[PDB]
């Protein structure tokens, strides 16, 4: 991917929007770019609810090394799409702007696709009830006198 | 120490009993409920909660 990292999110980001691109006269300031990341890493933050939201393989900058932008975002292929819709959205009512139908309606779908695989895996069943019989069928369990699931 | 008789002094009695493969299987009449019964207090179990 050419959108390596976070301020590439970013520009693609304002790109989307039709504020500022490689090919305008016209440009942000840096403080707009580091007011845009610092929006990417709290909506990136509030998503990935401390390990129980959305799993993306996101990596959080560290305060350590000063510049966010030009730090690499671990995103997947897959995620660099539905993740900068969703910052066009965010940070268009900065330039009293609103996303336009399309940006919204690809940034829901870009979610969506994100959370997909994440949910398959969390659709998990919970095992038997401490109060169930093993069965007697089962040869091995009633032998070794297992009678009852565990449970939890 | 040897005792009076030419038996063993021991008398079993027996259910229903065979070999199935050179094994000894018998079997008495509550072997064969343990599963509806265990089901049945489950579900009440279950119930009362």
């Amino acid at each position: 991917m050419q959108i390596k990292t976070k301020g590439d999110l970013v520009r693609a980001a304002l790109r989307k929007l039709g504020v500022a691109s490689d090919a305008t006269l016209t440009d942000v300031e840096p403080q707009s770019m580091q007011d845009a990341v610092d929006d990417l890493e709290a909506m990136m933050a509030e998503w990935y609810q401390d390990g129980k939201g959305i799993i993306t393989g996101y990596v959080f900058s560290d305060d350590e090394n000063p510049p966010a932008e030009g730090d690499d975002h671990g995103l997947r292929s897959s995620a660099v799409s539905a993740v900068f819709h969703n910052l066009a959205c965010r940070i268009a009512p900065d330039y009293a702007l609103e996303a336009t139908a399309k940006i919204i309606a690809t940034a829901k779908y870009g979610k969506e696709l994100l959370y997909k695989q994440t949910a398959i895996s969390r659709a998990k069943r919970a095992p038997y009830p401490s109060r169930m019989p093993t069965g007697s069928g089962n040869s091995f369990a009633n032998l070794n006198e297992w009678h009852y699931f565990p449970g939890e | 120490q040897l005792i009076a008789g030419e038996h063993i002094p021991i008398v079993p009695v027996f259910g229903e009993w065979g070999f199935v493969e050179d094994k000894e299987v018998y079997e008495g009449v509550v072997r064969l409920t343990k599963d509806g019964q265990r089901l049945r207090n489950m579900i009440m179990s279950f119930n009362a909660d």
